[PDB]
RNA sequence: ACCUCGGGUGGGCACUCUAAGGAGACUGCCGGUGACAAACCGGAGGAAGGUGUCAAGUCAUCAUGGCCCUUACGGCCAGGGCUACACACGUGCUACAAUGGUCGGUACAAAGGGUUGCCAAGCCGCGAGGUGGAGCUAAUCCCAUAAAACCGAUCGUAGUCCGGAUCGCAGUCUGCAACUCGACUGCGUGAAGUCGGAAUCGCUAGUAAUCGUGAAUCAGAAUGUCACGGU
């Protein structure tokens, strides 16, 4: 069928959307969207993709992805919105270069290293 | 007399009490209980609710009664030798702070 | 130095020398449950018999060297060891990762 | 069954001569149950000098496995507690 | 000496429907929380035109009239008196200076609502007649001696 | 801390020069051998002497004493 | 299915719970420059593509000298006398009183070492979780409570109702060792924080940048470089 999986991913996570199509609707942690979150900007970010795949009217998205911060995993709403979606067609393939939202950032606090402060923050020095 | 001291206005009624040092969770049931409003100042309301606001004044301690015994337990310290005067004598932290040079709000002029 | 390593070294015997008085009377002043009258019973316990019955004045030092200092709870041994003992593989499980 | 072993490389040899000695008996044990690294970082000092600026990284790791035998009668678990080791491996056994 | 890095702006809007304006929670994240941003970055753009008439993108955009200037202040030299350097810039150097420092006066006004003392500066570009509009000017008749210093001597 | 939790002090090895001379007149002083050792609150007004191996100092006890050391007769450090 | 919709539990091996170890990331390729050549400029795919040095700190944590204490630093229960404030400062969180002056509240941290240890909901509480003890070998838990959000109150812009430096006295916890000095911040009091200018610590990308450490030779106040600064 549509039972598919996909998996969005910031701080070390491991997702399940539970996708069928529909008509634009929307949720995420077991809530929705206008549930869980409000009070940011970061709610329809995700809309900048959504909205120029055209998939307003044609699919379902639920997807629980926990962890990290306040805004931290809205930084995780930006990933998983068509990886279980090009599993299934090959359409919007060329047509997402332009935003770029999948590559998991390894310049988060990596190691921990002695003699500076933080990562490559530097201490001071004469 | 009002509050012991003339008291300006355009500020809180609790806090009109919670005037430099015994107070307000202490007085977390005072303020409540009495059925004295916190909501509004100590003058634009009725001018009673403030008999037993003022009674405190001259139960425990007062203005003018702090400066009574400010001077007996310091004679009890300096002529009797010993060390909470001898860093009186000098000016030090006295309570085992931070000791010798270089301390922050302790020592002054 | 040489009345210095032989002197401390021996609180392993001295400080817990009794070992059964020193248990039987250090629990139930933790409890309550002494009477009003017995403040003084438990305390006839172990400063006049002799004084080597508290344990302020002891530490933890290397075994071969015998410093104080870079000594931790897995190992009998200190800070000049680590770079050479497991090289030479003197512990267990001592593998560089990340 | 659980152990208490040292590392990845004898648990990863010590679980192979348990579970295919314990099938060819007639019975049936279940297979490995994973358990990541044991992350715990270390630091020391190496500088002939005292130096702050001067510290490095170590770890000692500890892993083990959990497994369960269906019918409890194996003798796998107690004459081949003695096999189970090579130079200072501790097979502790559980009867589950 | 060569360029390595790479001009990447990302202007995305969740609502706003800018052009300009969409990623600039930099000085307005004072190194804090993003709720406690939320009535400052839109919802004082949603502050400013309530005593107003208009779309708040209007006067925004307009703020590349009077307070960019015209020529740069940066210091050269020849074997003299060091030089200041004065031509005609592309945008990315004078519409620098018709943005932040827009913005930066905004301790000197210290009024009610932390919302509406940041974006209370901006309607005043209409006529143009605010705070840094006043530098802008300046800049033009401190170039009179400096502007023959193009080609001879820089 | 350092509160009265410990209300009482019966300690009886620092105690026998001490209790039983009641009943004797107070014509010595009594010599201490610790910076530490403390005494009754019901014989008040005795002489202890700080004990760290040079000289003596003079020590005034009254009526009126409750709380800590025997660290203010001679200071801790002293002003040399 | 059930649930108190916290999952008692079979089933969770696929629409998974933090992976031991792994094809791992390009001079790979076409084209214009250059002697065609090192490189340097540009395009792939695809919500991932070009990285042997400076007469100086230790004859003292293993070492090693010219003289020494030699009824002795082979004796040790040691009869206390190392901060007159009289300065420059290596200066290096904290504010500029207005986002305005005082709390017990939010979708909310939560596991390991744990056979002389870590020390429940506490009955104690405004805030003290000594008798209690769910956890005694911890997909358990003791600090177990918490996240800078909504519109937070009366009143709407202050060297002061942020202000307490000697006068907490004094309150059944190590337990033979708290006789003019300690946590327990309850805020009645006793201040010096007003655009950093003489000139200089020093910031070109994950950066200039304000949420904390749990555990011993088996007794828990190891602060400028703190297991995660969610910007």
């Amino acid at each position: 069928a549509t039972q598919n999986y996909g998996t969005g991913r910031r701080k070390t996570a491991t997702a399940r959307v539970f996708l069928r199509p529909g008509t634009g609707k929307i949720s995420i942690n077991n809530r929705g969207l206008d549930q869980f979150f409000g009070r940011e900007t970061a709610r329809m970010v995700v809309r900048q993709p959504l909205e120029l795949t055209e998939t307003v009217e044609k699919f379902d998205i639920f997807v629980t992805v926990v962890g990290g911060g306040v805004s931290g995993q809205a930084g995780a709403i930006r990933h998983g919105i068509t990886r279980a979606l090009i599993e299934y067609d090959e359409t919007l393939r060329s047509s997402l270069r332009k935003a770029g939202y999948v590559t998991r950032d390894a310049r988060e606090v990596e190691r921990k290293k002695v003699g500076l402060r933080k990562a490559r923050k530097r201490p001071q020095y004469s | 007399r009002i509050a012991g001291v003339n008291i300006p206005d355009n500020k809180h009624t609790v806090i009109s009490l919670t005037i430099y040092g015994v107070g307000r969770t202490t007085a977390q049931s005072i303020c409540a209980a009495t059925g004295v409003n916190p909501a509004a100042k100590i003058k634009d309301l009725s001018d009673e609710q403030i008999d037993q606001l003022r009674n405190e004044v001259a139960k425990i301690t007062t203005e003018g009664d702090l400066r009574r015994e400010i001077n007996m337990n310091i004679k009890r310290l300096m002529d009797l030798g010993c060390y909470r005067g001898l860093r009186h004598r000098r000016g030090l932290p006295v309570r085992g702070q931070r000791t010798k040079t270089n301390a922050r709000t302790r020592k002054g002029p | 130095k040489e009345s210095m390593k032989n002197r401390e070294l021996k609180r392993q015997l001295t400080v817990a020398k009794y070992a059964k008085k020193r248990a039987e009377l250090k629990a139930i002043i933790a409890n309550p449950n002494s009477s009003a009258e017995e403040r003084w019973n438990a305390q006839v316990a172990l400063q006049k018999q002799p004084r080597d019955a508290s344990a302020s004045r002891l530490r933890n030092r290397c075994r071969l060297t015998g410093r104080p200092h870079g000594f931790y709870r897995k190992f009998g041994l200190s800070r000049n060891k680590l770079r050479e003992a497991a090289m030479r593989g003197d512990v267990p499980g001592l593998v560089k990762a990340s | 069954i659980r152990l208490k072993a040292f590392d990845h490389r004898l648990i990863d040899q010590s679980t192979q001569e348990i579970v295919e000695t314990a099938k060819r008996t007639g019975a049936q044990v279940r297979g490995p149950i994973p358990l990541p690294t044991r992350k715990e970082r270390f630091t020391v000092l190496i500088s002939p000098h005292v130096n702050k600026d001067a510290r490095d990284q170590y770890e000692i790791r500890t892993h083990k496995r959990v497994l369960d035998i269906v019918q409890p009668t194996d003798k796998t678990v107690d004459a081949l507690m003695k096999l189970d080791l090579a130079a200072g491996v501790e097979v502790q056994i559980s009867l589950g | 000496r060569r360029r390595v890095a790479a001009k990447r702006e990302v202007l995305a809007d969740p609502k706003y429907g800018s052009q300009i304006l969409a990623k600039f929670m930099n000085h307005v994240m004072e190194s804090g929380k993003k709720a406690v941003a939320e009535r400052i970055v839109y919802g004082a753009l949603d502050k400013v035109k309530e005593r107003g008439k208009a779309d708040p993108l209007e006067t925004f955009e307009k703020a590349l009239d009077a307070i960019a200037p015209l020529v740069e202040v940066k210091s050269r030299r020849v074997g003299g008196a060091t030089y200041q350097v004065p031509v005609e810039v592309r945008p990315s150097r004078r519409n620098a200076l018709a943005m932040r420092w827009l913005v930066d006066f905004a301790r000197k006004r210290g009024e009610k609502s932390m919302a509406l003392r940041l974006a209370g500066e901006l309607l005043d570009a209409a006529e143009g007649k605010g705070a840094a509009v006043k530098k802008r000017e300046d800049v033009h008749r401190m170039a009179e001696a400096n502007k023959a210093f193009s080609h001879y001597r820089f | 801390p350092r509160s009265l939790k410990k209300g009482p002090f019966i300690d009886l090895h620092l105690l026998k020069k001490v209790e039983v001379a009641v009943e004797k007149n107070d014509r010595k002083p009594i010599k201490t051998w610790s910076r530490r050792s403390m005494i009754l609150p019901h014989m008040v007004g005795l002489t202890i002497a700080v004990h760290n191996g040079r000289q003596h100092v003079p020590v005034l006890v009254n009526e009126d004493m409750v709380g800590h050391k025997l660290g203010e007769f001679a200071a801790t450090r002293t002003y040399r």
